[PDB]
């Protein structure tokens, strides 16, 4: 279970993802980064089968810095997952689908609002305030339920987000080794170094 | 991929001094049912060569049909076709092997145990056999089905290996096809008594027998047998 | 004139003038002579070359070991023509185990020929060729034209100045025929041919190229010193 | 063979002008005037039908402005089976943005895509071009109110006025005098009209010989109102202005 | 349901000596319990000083070898009759099975000559193109039989010199052709007491600088 | 398919429709590119024809094809965004394949490789259209301008311009570039830039454009106001 | 208006015969071949000043063993490289082994007739192919868009060939030095050129069997052009 | 099989084994599990063995070429990504591929990246890979530090290797070592298992579990 969390704010959209890759009964890496830069104010993050995870994230991130050249603009995280729901949809009925489930938090300049959206390996799209894919939703999900706000700020929404590590830190079964943060506002991404 | 229907069981062969025999009943049997009783086996391709199959008919008649193109085909612009440049039997079998082994490659065989008897220009004796696997061999008995676990035995008591076969005259490896031919009478449930027989050796030509029939059988010790073990009655 | 545009077009006489300018080609490249006997079958082509410092042109090419060509025109349409002679003479050994007659190579070589001639947007093939071959029926000598027409000889000669090698060959037919058992004597005679073709140069040792085929002999081509023997 | 009977449309002269571009340019040039104004407050697309008759059923007739989306509309001069063939693929393509990314499709990129196809017509396949010259009238949260126009080649511009069809020159001569930046769509209504009613070959301007439109924010607040105009309106807003 | 497959039994051996090659391999072709050919041919001479044994399934190993030698003749017409060295024949074989990754040629394929010093060569393959240059391999039914007794005899494994107890090994003298013949015909002799599949008789191709070589000897025919 | 061989030799040697097409180019608005020591600088004439043009929205000349690399043309320009977006398809794929932007050389290479395949591939004309590319490599701060044409042919230039009065704009740089010292700031740069089209541009008001490229990905397009100052120093300077 | 693949009357491909006009036009390529290895030499010919000459790649590798100049219109031969380059890396990919270079020209020159209404017209670029294999030693070959190459000893192509044939004619000899070729095909190229020769207007190369296919550096072609000029005043 | 590789001050080490199996069966001792792609490029090989040598030998066709074009060396991160997406397009048929793309370059430094017939591209310091990697794991991460000696390095990887050649009955045969520097690769030997054992038990004094 390859843990990727969400949780939307008030000004910004945090991202958390597991940092382990198990290849059977071997831990082969311990600080593996489970996200792509689709824009400057839209990040996704991803998890499911092995190579077609990165590989389904990396054509997306080329699709959108496509467009991104050709219009000069940037499209609304609205926009981008409407796209990215599409291709999976397109997925799920080939030959071989994209096993690949995904979370994709942007910040819209337009509308200066953030933006959560929770979309899995069928093409099933929603916005929502926090979000979970895997098993993690099962610990996290009633977690936030009690603790959460719209009104929330940055800091408060990466104590909720450690309150939520901590959980699955005691009650899951594998070692996921820790997560990597990733914050987006209206200044673009960043990484918390320390967490 | 199929499953055979209507099927030919053995063909028997082996090579003399001057030339081969090969042998195979008249039956075409669909599962334990003994359908069609007047069905040749045997097919002819000039007047060196004789084709013997087994396995599916259907698959057989489909065989006969291309031999019998691959005739008209080698007569096209040849003014040779009745001389130098006649059909070998070299040539008619390594046709056949390919097409075999090609078939088989698609997951499509023809479902066919074939046995090719000839004689060569040179006057050399030719007998190789194919399947439906494209597996070929040559031996100096060749046989197929039930006949490769019971005329083999006898047949190689005349010919056992390459030496013997200038030891072997016509009238003894016919003596000795005949004799396997009834064997396979008492032991096969799916042959018949009926069957055909051909020989091709290099000076007399090709021999076609038809409507031959298993004779001289042993029966009369049957009725000294009564029930399986203490039945004195 | 206005009946030469294309191979699709006959001219009001019932003439086919691409094939004939591809005909015309043939006449331009350099003399090559084929003669048989009843044992073997010879091929000497006189090569040319650029000028002094380039190599001189390779006219022979090998199709199987039982049989092979002479070339004369465009070059690269005898490539094509031998490849898919290549291919034939190797069908026949794969699928029926049998050496390709040399009869029969002719006319595949007539009908891949035939089909450049009959259809719009292609183009005839600008090539002669001279095969050789030892059958189940003895030697063979042909000559093909990419008109179609493929004809079988006991001795001929095709490229320029190519009628005074083919008249020595109608004078001498009686002679070289019965050299039977002697591969040299027939080199000799079809070196003796070629001559008649020459003018101004003459064949020196990097000059000439011979290939023969025979009963108990592979088709094998000699260039450089394998040929002073005959100069 | 064939070669004998082909035209090839797609080449250059000895100058380095395409042929078949620069002809079908000829043709459009004798097609019904059609104007593109755009205002601050909203786009106008006016637009004259050439020499009707007393029995064409007018109110059911469509021939010069044509819906793209509910936002995007174009003003067409020249064949007008050729346009309708366009049309019916520029509305395809703004759906299948919209179904892609969820969000109405951005003037330009439309702009764009029809631009490169007529533009495939000069560079490859044989094929005659288009003979159609849009003038392209749109709105997007982007850029706002947008006027474009693309020709045969493939070749599009921006505009704040502009004049396709029929004596272009003298159109544009007009606009070019007494266009003003600040100036609104009532303004522009006004102007679309003068200048059709002086560039034109008919005698005089009637209601019966004309295609109107608006592109306004004039729609019950922040959103944008498509108005193809009624024959009895166009009757309406030639009084209003006074000139009939 | 169709089974494409098949066993037709057999043996085969190739051992590298300093300047000449083997590659033996039994005559006797079979399925199931019965015998097909107690002579058939199973190690081919296949031009440019190679040969060449493809064992397993009958049929794919005669196409592979069949293609092969196909493969000699068109590197003769394409490349100026330039002599095919045992390394790159090695490396197009290894392209002609992986070609059949995915519905494969069913066989243990084995070719030895000289390399291009001179010295013997053997080329060892799996079924799907991995090879390998070796001094010595058995493949086929009775390579489990063989191949430790030829670990044992040929690179004198597990021996040491006397007196030294375990310290010193045995060293690693090279063999000649007569040696070499020897520890065939015991491999086979061997292999046909205790493997069914295995006798009848055994067919050795001997390559040297000189050429080709063939060697027939008789095996126990039951 | 339309499969007509449309570009073919002529007896002497000419592919008259790859000739054919850079008079098209010729006729087109003059572009000129011009490389200092940490710069590059691409300026582009805009014909003053067309007025009442808005300049939001109309395509502006100069594109961007990645971040780190700008293309400008002459000629068509319905073809030119054919090329454009092929180049900025290849852009991507290249950072998606090897991990790494383009080179300026390997864009020019592809670029100019689409231009030749048009002039020997069946039913399809050669692009009326010749190429400025210009930017820097990735991690390294040397300065790169190429240049392309409809035949395929491509090379590196010091200082090039092309389309109509390319000639004279030509003549200019090359008795004012001097290669052991190029414009060594981007002030420099832009100043020459400016002079050399002014040899052929008419009014220095809204027909010259300027795009200023520096090493990593910084890329700016001067305004009207920025280059009017330009224009008026470098006259001021003249009437002397 | 006419075919793409007609003859002529004089049994001539009318399109083969062009492409060999613009071939005249094209810039000056000489190879020179010796037992000591091959030396292949171009113009540049820049069309401006402006022009950053160490741009124009008219000599190019194919493999490590293998090198080629080329003449005429140059944007055509880069198909035919990466033609090259993939039959001589899959060649090795096939065998584990070196490429000959007649069968690699071969290759090639089976592009070169492909073309019909396939590629539209034939190629309108000459290819000088030099290199070594162990069979043939070191070899000089011409490729053509007819389809047909010759080997050559030495051979100049483009707008000043029959005029430095001419020149080869005499100079040529079997028995020259790497150095000799070296120089001696700088001489026919300051003969034949327009503008005066020089390090940036014209480029040498070589291959040898010890260090493979080696661009000269204009630094190291400098003083061969230095060493020219004093060995021509010494007489 | 056996095979790792790990980044340290002098460099990349990378061990392999020499076994390979076909169920219980030992059918070679010697099989070569290191593919010198180029001066300064190394693969690993691991599960299928003809997929791996295939594939690799291929990957240096490819890699050879774009130095052809490019006139540069190919980047580690670019060889190893030819090498993955081409194994996702076969993902599904059945490939089986273990492998280490090893080497330096200047603007990378030392790199490995792990490679897998799934899919999986990973870039590390660290990794094992095969049916031994766990014993190699056991000794090489209990004693591994970032400032070995390129001396003591080599040993470590070796006797990892050595570690997981005992314990794993589909491993074992010799061990092959590699160092990899800014000038490139050098082989540092074959080292036969049926010798190093019971050397590195005399002088190290391990291997306690054995009876010697
Ligand atoms: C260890 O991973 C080693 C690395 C190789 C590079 C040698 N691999 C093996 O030992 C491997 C077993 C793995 C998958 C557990 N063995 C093979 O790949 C094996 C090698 C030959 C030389 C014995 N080949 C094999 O099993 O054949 C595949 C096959 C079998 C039957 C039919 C078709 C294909
Ligand atoms: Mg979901
Ligand atoms: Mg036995």
């Amino acid at each position: 279970m390859d843990i990727i969390l969400g949780i939307r704010v008030q000004d910004s959209v945090i991202l958390a993802s597991s940092k382990a890759v198990t290849r059977g009964i071997s831990v082969l890496k311990d600080s593996d980064d489970k996200t792509r830069q689709l824009s400057p104010h839209t990040l996704m993050s991803f998890a499911g089968e092995a190579g077609d995870t990165v590989q389904f994230a990396e054509y997306i991130q080329a699709n959108i810095q496509l467009y991104s050249i050709r219009e000069d603009y940037e499209l609304s995280p609205q926009a981008v997952s409407s796209f990215v729901r599409q291709e999976l949809a397109k997925s799920i009925r080939s030959r071989r689908p994209y096993q690949v489930n995904v979370l994709i938090g942007g910040y819209d300049k337009k509308k200066n609002k953030p933006e959560l959206y929770q979309i899995d390996y069928l093409g099933t799209k929603v916005e929502l305030p926090y979000g979970a894919h895997g098993y993690s939703g099962f610990y996290t999900f009633s977690l936030l339920d009690h603790h959460y706000r719209p009104d929330m700020t940055t800091e408060e929404g990466l104590d909720l987000l450690k309150l939520c590590v901590q959980e699955l830190e005691k009650r899951m079964p594998m070692d996921f080794k820790g997560v990597i943060v990733k914050i987006v506002d209206k200044d673009g991404i960043r990484q918390v170094d320390d967490f | 991929t199929q499953q055979p229907i209507v099927t030919g069981t053995s063909v028997i062969s082996m090579k003399y001094d001057n030339g081969v025999i090969i042998a195979a009943d008249n039956l075409g049997s669909y599962g334990s049912l003994l359908r069609f009783n007047g069905v040749e086996r045997l097919i002819p391709v000039g007047d060196n060569t004789v084709v013997g199959i087994s396995g599916d008919i259907s698959d057989m008649q489909h065989i006969e049909r291309l031999l019998k193109d691959l005739v008209t085909e080698n007569a096209y612009d040849n003014p040779l076709a009745d001389a130098e440049e006649a059909l070998e039997p070299s040539y008619i079998f390594e046709y056949l092997a390919t097409v075999m082994y090609q078939r088989r490659s698609k997951m499509n065989p023809l479902w066919n145990a074939i046995i090719v008897a000839g004689v060569q220009s040179n006057g050399d004796q030719f007998l190789r056999y194919v399947n439906l696997l494209g597996v070929t061999y040559s031996s100096p008995t060749l046989a197929t089905g039930f006949g490769a676990h019971m005329a083999n035995p006898l047949l190689r008591k005349v010919v056992d290996r390459e030496s013997d076969i200038p030891k072997t005259t016509v009238q003894v490896a016919e003596e000795a096809i005949v004799n396997a031919m009834r064997v396979l009478y008492y032991r096969d449930a799916r042959s018949s008594r009926n069957f055909s027989l051909a020989i091709i050796d290099k000076n007399t030509g090709l021999t076609f027998k038809k409507n031959l029939q298993v004779e001289n059988m042993k029966w009369d010790f049957a009725k000294d047998i009564k029930g399986y073990g203490t039945q004195k009655i | 004139n206005n009946y030469d545009g294309d191979t699709v077009t006959f001219s009001p006489t019932g003439r086919l003038f691409q094939v004939e300018y591809a005909l015309e080609a043939i006449k331009q490249g350099s003399v090559t002579v084929g003669l048989r006997s009843n044992t073997h079958a010879v091929l000497v082509a006189l090569k040319r070359n650029a000028d002094e410092l380039s190599s001189y042109q390779k006219k022979i090419i090998k199709c199987d070991e039982h049989m092979g060509l002479s070339l004369a025109g465009l070059a690269p349409d005898a490539r094509v023509l031998s490849n898919y002679l290549r291919q034939q003479c190797n069908y026949s050994s794969l699928v029926f185990n049998r050496k390709l007659a040399v009869e029969r190579a002719g006319h595949l070589l007539c009908d891949k020929a035939q089909k450049n001639t009959q259809s719009y947007g292609g183009r005839p093939y600008g090539v002669g060729l001279l095969i050789i071959g030892y059958d189940k029926s003895g030697a063979h000598l042909l000559e093909f034209q990419p008109s179609g027409n493929v004809t079988e000889l006991y001795g001929t000669a095709i490229g320029a100045r190519s009628q005074g090698a083919k008249t020595y060959l109608e004078r001498t037919l009686d002679t070289f025929i019965k050299i039977d058992g002697n591969p040299d004597e027939l080199i000799k005679a079809g070196v003796e041919a070629i001559s008649q073709s020459l003018r101004d140069e003459s064949l020196t040792v990097d000059n000439l190229s011979i290939a023969i085929v025979g009963k108990d002999t592979p088709f094998t081509i000699y260039d450089g010193e394998a040929v002073a023997k005959y100069i | 063979g064939s070669r004998r009977y082909d035209s090839r449309t797609t080449i250059f002269s000895p100058e380095g002008r395409l042929y078949q571009v620069e002809y079908a340019l000829e043709s459009i040039s004798h097609a019904g005037t059609a104007i593109g104004i755009m205002a601050s407050d909203g786009i106008v697309l006016a637009a004259e039908r050439k020499v009707t008759s007393t029995l064409l059923e007018q109110d059911t007739s469509t021939e010069k402005l044509y819906k793209l989306n509910d936002k995007i509309a174009v003003a067409v001069a020249g064949l007008t089976a050729d346009a309708e063939i366009l049309i019916n693929t520029a509305r395809i393509h703004a759906q299948n943005y919209l179904k892609t990314y969820n969000e109405d499709i951005p003037v330009e990129i439309l702009v764009r895509r029809l631009s490169d196809i007529k533009q495939g017509y000069t560079q490859h396949g044989g094929l005659r071009p288009f003979g159609v010259s849009f003038i392209y009238a749109g709105y997007d949260d982007r850029y706002g109110y947008q006027l474009y126009t693309s020709n045969p080649s493939g070749n599009y511009t921006g505009w704040k006025a502009i004049s396709v069809g029929a004596n272009t020159s003298a159109a544009q001569t007009l606009l070019q005098m007494d266009y003003k930046d600040d100036m609104k769509v009532d303004d522009a209504i006004e102007l679309a009209l003068k200048t059709l009613s002086k560039t034109t070959d008919s005698s005089a301007l009637t209601y019966d010989r004309l295609e109107f439109a608006t592109i306004r924010k004039g729609a019950n607040d922040g959103e944008v109102y498509q108005k193809i105009f009624k024959p009895q309106e166009i009757k309406d807003i030639l009084v209003k202005t006074g000139i009939t | 349901q169709f089974n494409p497959y098949g066993d037709n039994g057999g043996t085969i051996l190739g051992i590298a000596g300093e300047d000449f090659a083997v590659l033996a391999g039994d005559t006797r072709n079979i399925t199931d319990y019965s015998i097909n050919s107690r002579y058939e041919p199973k190690v081919f001479d296949c031009g440019d000083n190679i040969v060449m044994s493809a064992n397993g399934f009958a049929a794919d190993g005669d196409a592979l070898v069949k293609r092969f030698k196909n493969s000699v003749k068109w590197y003769h017409f394409d490349h100026n009759d330039k002599k095919l060295s045992i390394n790159s024949a090695a490396r197009n074989i290894q392209h002609l099975l992986y070609g059949k990754r995915f519905f494969p040629y069913y066989v243990h394929t084995i070719i030895a000559g000289l390399d291009e010093d001179g010295k013997g060569a053997v080329y060892s393959f799996d079924p799907v193109g991995s090879y390998e240059r070796e001094q010595c391999r058995a493949g086929g039914a009775a390579a489990s039989l063989i191949m430790p007794f030829l670990d044992n005899q040929v690179n004198f494994k597990n021996q040491y010199e006397p007196g030294t107890n375990g310290k010193v090994k045995k060293p690693l003298k090279y063999l000649s052709v007569e040696e070499v013949i020897k520890l065939v015909r015991d491999s086979f002799t061997s292999a046909t007491e205790r493997h069914i599949q295995v006798g009848d008789g055994l067919e050795i191709l001997i390559v040297t600088k000189d050429g080709v070589r063939k060697e027939f000897y008789e095996l126990k025919r039951d | 398919g339309y499969d007509r061989a449309l570009s073919i030799f002529s007896p002497d040697g000419h592919i008259f429709q790859v000739e054919y097409a850079l008079e098209a180019v010729k006729r087109g608005t003059c572009a000129v590119g011009v490389k200092g020591k940490n710069c590059v600088v691409l300026g582009c004439e805009r014909r003053s024809t067309l007025k009442l043009q808005d300049t939001r929205i109309t395509p502006s000349k100069v594109s961007k094809i990645d971040s780190h690399v700008v293309l400008s043309f002459s000629g068509l320009n319905a073809d030119s965004r054919i090329l454009i977006e092929k180049a900025r398809v290849e852009a991507q794929s290249h950072r998606l394949t090897l991990e790494d932007p383009v080179t300026v050389e390997y864009l020019t290479r592809y670029v100019a490789g689409v231009q030749q395949r048009y002039t020997q591939s069946g039913g399809v004309r050669p692009f009326g259209v010749s190429t400025l590319i210009a930017g820097f490599d990735p991690r390294d701060d040397e300065p790169k301008l190429y240049q392309t044409e409809p035949s395929g042919i491509y090379s590196s230039w010091s200082a090039q311009t092309i389309g109509r009065n390319s000639k004279t704009v030509r003549e200019f740089l090359e008795k004012n570039y001097d290669r052991k010292e190029p414009p060594a700031t981007v002030e420099e740069c832009v100043k020459l830039t400016v002079r050399s089209l002014l040899e052929v541009v008419q009014t220095g008001a809204k027909n010259i454009e300027i795009t200023v490229v520096k090493p990593d990905s910084d890329i700016v397009a001067l305004s009207s106001e920025e280059i009017n100052q330009y224009v008026t120093q470098i006259e001021q300077e003249k009437q002397e | 208006d006419r075919g793409v693949s007609t003859f002529s009357p004089e049994g001539r491909l009318f399109q083969v015969e062009y492409s060999l006009e613009a071939i005249k036009l094209g810039s000056t390529a000489i190879g020179i071949a010796t037992k000591e290895g091959v030396v292949l030499g171009v113009e540049k010919r820049a069309t401006s000043p402006l022009l950053e000459s160490d741009s124009i790649e008219k000599i190019v590798e194919i493999d490590r063993h293998i090198g080629c100049a080329m003449s005429g219109l140059t944007a055509d031969a880069r198909s035919m490289i990466e033609h090259a380059r993939t039959a001589a890396v899959t060649h090795n990919l096939y065998y584990d082994e070196d490429i000959n270079v007649e069968s690699l020209t071969q290759s090639v020159c089976d592009l070169a007739l492909r073309f019909g209404e396939l590629m539209s017209r034939p190629f309108g670029v000459a290819l000088l192919i030099a290199g070594h294999d162990a069979d043939d030693g070191y070899q000089l070959f011409h490729a053509e868009p007819s389809g047909t190459f010759y080997r050559y000893n030495a051979k100049a192509i483009g707008s000043g060939s029959e005029g430095a044939q001419a020149e080869l004619l005499n100079e040529w000899h079997s028995s020259l030095t790497l150095k000799e070729a070296e120089l001696l095909v700088l001489k026919i190229l300051k003969q034949v050129m327009e503008e005066k020769l020089d390090e940036n207007n014209a480029q040498l190369s070589c291959i040898t069997k010890q260090d493979g296919f080696k661009i000269y550096d204009n630094e190291k072609t400098a003083e061969l052009i230095k060493e020219l000029k004093e060995k021509e005043a010494a007489e | 099989t056996t095979t790792l590789a790990f980044r340290f001050q002098g460099g990349i080490i990378v061990a392999v084994d020499s076994r390979a199996t076909a169920g219980n069966w030992v059918a070679s001792q010697t099989v070569k599990k290191v593919i010198e792609i180029n001066p300064f490029l190394l693969g690993t090989m691991a599960g299928g063995a003809a997929d791996c040598q295939f594939w690799e030998t291929w990957l240096g066709s490819q890699c050879r070429l774009h130095e052809l074009r490019e006139k540069e060396r190919i980047s580690v991160a670019a060889a190893s990504k030819i090498l993955s997406n081409l194994v996702y397009q076969y993902k599904g048929a059945g490939l089986s591929m273990g492998t280490m793309i090893c080497g330096y370059t200047r603007k990378e430094g030392p790199t490995i990246y792990y490679v897998d017939s799934d899919g999986t591209r990973l870039k590390g310091d660290i990794f094992c890979v095969g049916s031994g990697q766990t014993f190699a794991y056991g000794v090489l991460d209990s004693n591994y530090k970032w400032d070995l000696s390129v001396e003591d390095a080599l040993y470590l990887g070796k006797r990892s290797i050595l570690a997981a050649a005992h314990r794993n009955a589909y491993s074992g045969g010799s061990v092959n070592l590699y160092h990899v520097t800014e000038d490139g690769w050098i082989y540092h030997g074959n080292h036969d298992v049926g010798e190093l054992f019971w050397k590195v038990k005399e002088e190290e004094g391990s291997f306690n579990n054995v009876i010697g």
